[PDB]
């Protein structure tokens, strides 16, 4: 049973409506299920632990009970009138709600009253490493504790109560055996009252820690089912959503990026210069679009984002080409008429909007750095909104210059600022982009090994590939943490790719002659390097030319794979590499059994 | 380190006393008790 | 066993791989020693003259190795061992084991 | 009940000190709760699984009851004296403290025994995805058998034992269903050990996976509460602590940051130049203070950090200005009488501390890249201190040249080295630093939107802004993980902002014709793409001029929205496009329905 | 007990062979073990809690009670004969296979009804923050309804259910508390179904939160245990997979990084020039060398990767010099005969393969950007191999130019393209990197204070130093997170760390006068800025010459302090800063009581 | 595959066995054991 406790309001007949939740002055009786006793013991045990520092400094006000906090009431216990009837509860036990309050309170104010002490307590036992993990290693006690007389700052608390901190330390430090009363010696055995706990946290020889192995595989499990591991690549539409997208601004330095290795970047390749005007805050500028092809972010194909344009440590040449000194650069956007890649005369260009200028001419942005001014980091910023371009075929971005007064000095310089480092940060997550379209879906599948080398790297902030690229790094850490893709194990996911592989090249052999019994060895050390190239590397798998990993199969293969691998690791999956692990351990022991001995001698 | 007497069962500069760490034992109090709403009820 | 106080390594010291992570500061080489010369169809003092480096890098300061070499004499044992003069070898119970040996200078310096 | 057991050492009356431990010949029995139990009955039972394999190989030594390691002893148990008397416990189950090391040890030799089978297993088994997540698929089972025969390296271990894994491998993959004996066909239901668990992680198709949803929610709990992203615009002092900075060494590219942009950073804006000397290791060099305003490290407001000017790659032109060659880069503290921005000429620099230099002077630390000389990647390096320049009202740090002879030459060239990747590493977490000054502690609401764009793109490593931004980045991951703030969903983070619109837009109309009715389908979009341009760019929230967001309610509103959004989820928060989600692990299963078609033919 | 359960299928006598598991027309009985059944329940409770959302909408099918998919059956249960025959149980309470299936498919069902309701009840829940931290704060009811009557979007379910979800919602929002009925009066109390998990998450004033403070160390302790924190600094040969190095591909700079800075990186330091020459694709090209000492990748000590050398934004001056353009840009191996830096002349370079040109000459490339042309960002691009270059004593990767025809203006270019970023990609986790050679294992305490500044900066990805930087930084964010290594608090990082400098200094004052009494107050403060420097910047423990953090003792000292430091945080860790913090939630309610007021005003 | 008979209840190359996944009952065994110090005791 569970939740709150009912009774037949209505007497006797206890029916699905002739109950009520049995309040009263107290408030309401919540069942107090097996499990969760077990959490108000283990917390209040460990309260009770520092009994002997309660006494002694008067506080505290005897061990706190959870049978004082109870009752032993009894009636039908469920979540409503209706599933309580199912959970006849006779004498279970009950907190009611304002006990719920003290069991609470009390458990914090005693918590705050022993998290100060037991800070005391830790500044003087960790500060004698009380733990080692291979073998044993002592210290006789006559030099430790004469020592930390000396090391301890004079307002611990280990000073001021030693044996009354002792004696509760001795129930957390399993290190510390007090000497036994009537034999004046040890134990051999230590008895802390964490006594299964602490037993069960050694790194146990035979596999590492199970503790530690226990959670790297639990912790694995959460991702691979959480984030959607998967279905990494499926092959059919899938809301953004799916992907989690946060925290994902991207920055560039467009002016760089080729107009086809990125859709969201044309450029103006036309034979001469296209000097246009336009009257910005009275005084008119000429929008340069200079000698070479000057790339411009497009404005379709560009999520409504916060595009910061930063120009600086940029070089800013106003020394030769006077011309470039007294324009204001700026961040503005130009509407063409015929579209670009197609724009040739000034003719062509519908209009010119400032979306963002910079307050103060080309000579007081720079700043002398050897000879070649460079530009003081400022960052000028528009905030393109998808429908703010509705209709406008052609619209392209551009943080160019704003020339004062053209002039034959600038006929080969191109003021194009895009050489500058652009940080785009997708505003509206929803939607997403990709091959130079908006998007509200992913298909996954697609995305891999369809982007070249750097049709990766020159990707937009928030579009397919950068989510199918921030969905294959979790996928990515499950592997390269859990599983064991970084040793000559044939590991289940350098397996999972193995039998791809193999059901591949077999009936690529099919049909012809069969000259060739496929491999194996060959192919066991093919796929290792493939699951490995992608722990690895995550992105590769995006770019086309990459030896298995990019074939269909694989990934899709590959996580459901890795997938059932982390749901079977057992427990002591820490095996692996548990000797040198666990010979390394005994190194460290035997240098710190080697530190105590000097304690042991200094402090006699 | 004054001789206590009664105050809790084991002096501390008593009698035959002993630092010694065992591999064994990792000395541990309580520290990840489970209290998140769906685990504690 | 408990770990920490006994370590068990397989494979033979006669090749350089064995050699990587193993540490101690001393090691004794008796009963050995002779026969990985003759396993490795090598030269005794040839023998020694890469294994004393190795435990030297090992990290060892004390050795003790069951070499054979007639430092008394180079008389031989009529049953138990012969002295094969042309070759530098033994022969305890004349062929039911041969192992090539040294000499007490040369091995010496 | 928990802990030792203890009984009444002096006999029938047991008060609160007529107890003790009942220690002995074993060690402390503590008691077994009903819980702890379960582990340990769950670390044997995944143990016992591996029966068959144990046999087999003749190692083990039979199945491990935990009733071995137990007792029937009856006390009091508690954890100390006074709390164990309210425990009284009649034949309850104990495990002595040497049985706590068997029960120990035994589970740690036998998890390594199996540890390492169960890793031949698996290489095999996921060596064809025994996992689907969506309908069914088979592959006959000749086939695939002697299709395994052959991939499955010559030193597996489920070659040797086919039938003695199998078994093993039958409780653990519900893929596997072995042929009934009496009726020779499978069994539709398939029993593996893990029954329950097993039934509780396949991707139900009406909620992506409970496993799953379950933990990305309780994950993002944790942190919530973890971190402290409650409480993340709090108005007033907050100790440094509680933002647990760490892992924080922020790198920059000064001589182009503007002093106004970052207070730690002040300029020489001075008239000519300002060359000064110092007897360097004998030789007198002179630094120069170039042509230009030279932005130089300010010393107060530097957190005592370990600043690493890193000077490489950017240009070295000593090919012109020869006076430039000969003089060894290196970093130098300037103490200045006048306050900097206000020191005209030499006679106002106090001294000159080369704090830092770099032996060899410049034509040995260069390297030809192509005309333009560049500099060998060297790192100069001082470790400034808040006390070292205690009283010093103006004191510089300066990244520059200090040239062995000024000439003509250099009389346009102005030597700083700052152009390079400088590294500041606050080595004294303690300590913080906002706007120019250092503190202990931060006020949260103070930072937001009172940076401007580059004011947080030119903060210092450690400092307020960087604080209040690595914060709003958790709580970022939190809304951007659990909450749906990626969808047409409203979600509680985007809801909890549109209800601060309203009761903000709604009170600015209180007073005045009131002509505007608040809008709402207009104002859950504006709170939507708030809540949404927040997960996107976490930092944003700092920048003055960013709509809603910066408003004062706003994530001090979002957070406790957040916050008890997830304290809700339910389970099942994974039917938020669990339809297309599900639709796509169809089509994963029906793709590798393809894959067991061909495993079923080649390898017939 | 646990597992499915047995029966004696001989009869009477069960001899651990005669158990036969129970199976039958229902599947198999699986046992349900006290604790699965708190989740089995947990899970139903939290939807029968929706039974007022399931009559209203004619969904649903009456409360679901775990006691309609289990049974009473008894026998022996275990998980193999063997062990099942010591868990003689009667009565237990099993659930069958083709139930432990309704109930899933049935909590699924369910599940994804409430799902959905569930989440219209918070976007309008959470649509008013109904959690405050710090004392309370109301908001009149009628105000507040007829507020949300406004602002929830016509297709919320809230409007269509008010008081159908207001009766679900009462439970889950201990906020709104009814009116009581025959009192008309609300009831202070609050009691919401989640009575006691919500009593435990209030931020109690003591200390900051228990379901925080206890996670933020539970998650510390994964950590510890998992990666291998413990052991960081441990002395003996470790398994590259014992660092679980993934998505590990570093990138730099080249052409500029100093040979001696990073073994992986030779240079042809010669006199002259070097031309050589090479039939690429039929035309003949000349490798340049030119008049700097041109850094080239080595390919011995380069673990087969993935090498992608990006030349782009960096300069490419074929307008001064003619003689660069024409020339295809490429990256281009070079086996010299004689050990680099000691090749002299043309016939000392054995042969030199292009193995990775750029069709298309270096005038198609170029884009101007302000005179000086830049590189359209393009990435050439090996894929080196660990035994191609078997036996080759010298081989070097080197990014260079191809000219077409050598002249005298390219006499002091130099056409190294190694200025621009490469990314060299470890496609081979298995095997490390270190001072040149490779490896298969690391030596920790080997890599600490043995590189340099840059002898860091400059590792190679995936090599001992960024393993062991990998590594530091996990270590660092369980101090950052868990302890306080970031307060005057004297914790048990830099309390550890303490220890070691005592008793060090302790030793080096014994024999000779012993002058100075070791301090103490100067020596905490001197190891906490130590622990602290290296929370800071985790890297540092690795460059010879950083202040105590590099000598032998500490991290070894460290980490197994913060070890058993996290082993005993208690829960109210959270005390530290408990009071700021407190009163700055106390902030927050203070200006969330301010909202209320307006809700309460605006909407009477 | 070689027969066995009696080891294992099961013969792997036995009559009618039948590899064949079932979206619903994903494989599984038991990793995530808690044993953490708060929370195994
Ligand atoms: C008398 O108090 C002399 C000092 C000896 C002990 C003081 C505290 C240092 C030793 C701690 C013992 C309890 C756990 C560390
Ligand atoms: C006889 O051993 C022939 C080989 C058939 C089975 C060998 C191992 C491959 C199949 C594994 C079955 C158990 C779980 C994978």
């Amino acid at each position: 049973p569970t939740g709150k406790l009912w009774r037949p309001v209505g007497t006797s007949v206890a029916t699905i409506d002739s109950l009520a939740i049995v309040s009263d002055r107290f408030g309401q009786y919540s069942f107090v299920n097996e499990g969760m006793r077990e959490t108000f013991s283990k917390a209040l045990f460990d309260i009770n632990m520092w009994q002997p520092l309660f006494q002694a400094t008067k506080t505290g006000c005897g061990p706190i009970v959870l049978s004082s906090f109870t009752t032993t009431t009894s009636g039908y216990v469920g979540a409503t009138a209706g599933d309580a009837l199912d959970n006849p509860v006779t004498n279970g036990v009950f907190i009611s709600t304002v006990q719920i309050m003290n069991l609470q309170r009390t458990i914090a104010a005693r918590m705050r009253d022993v998290a100060l002490w037991q800070k005391h307590l830790d500044t003087a036992m960790t500060m004698l490493t009380p733990d080692i993990s291979a073998g044993s290693a002592s210290c006789n006690w006559k030099s430790l504790l004469a020592f930390a007389k000396d090391i301890l700052p004079l307002d611990n608390l280990c000073l001021t109560y030693p044996n009354e901190f002792y004696n509760v330390a001795i129930h957390r430090y399993p290190a510390l055996k007090p000497g036994n009363p009537d034999t004046k010696l040890p134990d051999a055995q230590a008895h802390p009252l964490g006594e299964v706990a602490g037993a069960f946290n050694a790194a146990t020889s035979e596999v590492g820690s199970l503790v530690g192995s226990s959670s790297t595989l639990s912790q694995a499990i959460s991702t691979m089912a959480g984030k959607d591991l998967d279905l990494i690549e499926a092959d059919t539409p899938l809301p953004v959503s799916v992907f989690t997208p946060s925290l994902a601004p991207r920055s560039y330095r467009p002016a760089f990026i080729k107009p086809e290795d990125a859709k969201w970047i044309a450029e103006f390749n036309n034979s001469s210069l296209i000097r246009k005007t336009l009257t910005y805050s009275g005084a008119t500028y000429t929008v340069q679009l200079g000698p070479g092809p000057t790339r411009v972010i497009d404005m379709n194909a560009m999520i409504d984002s916060v595009l910061t344009l930063d120009v600086s440590g940029t070089i800013l040449p106003y020394d030769t080409n006077p011309d470039l000194s007294t324009s204001v650069p700026a961040f503005v956007l130009i509407q063409t008429s015929v579209p670009i890649q197609q724009v040739t005369t000034a003719a062509n260009i519908t209009a010119i909007t400032v979306v963002s200028a910079a307050g103060a001419s080309a000579i007081n942005l720079a700043i002398n750095v050897r000879g070649q001014p460079r530009f003081n980091m400022l960052h000028l910023q528009a905030t393109f909104e998808r429908e703010t371009i509705t209709g406008i075929p052609y619209i392209y971005g551009l943080g160019t210059f704003l020339i004062p007064s053209p002039t034959s000095s600038s006929n080969f310089s191109n003021p194009t600022l895009m050489d500058g480092l652009l940080t785009v940060t997708p505003v509206l997550l929803r939607e997403t982009t990709y091959k130079g379209e908006v998007v509200d879906a992913i298909v996954p599948a697609t995305v891999m090994a369809n982007q070249t080398s750097e049709e990766v790297a020159s990707a937009l902030a928030n579009d397919a590939i950068v989510l199918v690229s921030n969905h294959l790094n979790k996928l990515a850490n499950v592997v390269g943490d859990a599983i064991p893709v970084a040793s000559r194990t044939d590991d289940s996911a350098t397996s999972a790719i193995v039998s791809r592989l193999a059901v591949q090249h077999k009936l690529s052999q099919v049909g012809q002659a069969s000259p060739t019994p496929p491999d194996y060895p060959l192919l066991w050390r093919r796929a290792k390097r493939a699951a490995s190239m992608f722990v690895s590397n995550p992105s590769l798998a995006l770019q086309v030319g990459i030896p298995v990993l990019t074939q269909s199969g694989m990934l899709s293969a590959l996580t459901s794979g890795v997938g059932t691998a982390l749901r079977t690791g057992s427990l002591g999956k820490g095996v692996t590499d548990a000797s040198e692990k666990l010979r390394a351990r005994q190194s460290l022991t035997v240098a710190k059994q080697a530190f105590f001995d000097q304690i042991g001698s200094l402090w006699p | 380190g004054n001789v206590q007497t009664s105050v809790n069962t084991y002096n501390i500069t008593g009698d035959g006393n002993s630092f010694t760490p065992t591999s064994d034992m990792t000395s541990t109090a309580a520290p990840a008790i489970d209290l998140k709403p769906g685990v504690l009820n | 066993f408990d770990p920490a106080l006994t370590a068990y390594v397989q494979g033979d010291y006669s090749t350089a791989a064995f050699w990587n992570g193993i540490r101690c500061d001393s090691a004794t080489a008796i009963f050995t020693i002779g026969a990985a010369a003759a396993a490795a169809g090598t030269d005794l003092i040839a023998f020694v003259q890469q294994l004393i480096p190795r435990i030297v890098a090992a990290g060892g300061t004390r050795m003790w190795l069951q070499l054979n070499t007639p430092l008394y004499e180079v008389s031989s044992l009529p049953d138990l061992i012969e002295i094969d003069l042309r070759d530098h070898v033994y022969r305890f119970n004349g062929g039911e084991r041969v192992e090539p040996y040294a000499d007490p200078v040369p091995l010496q310096q």
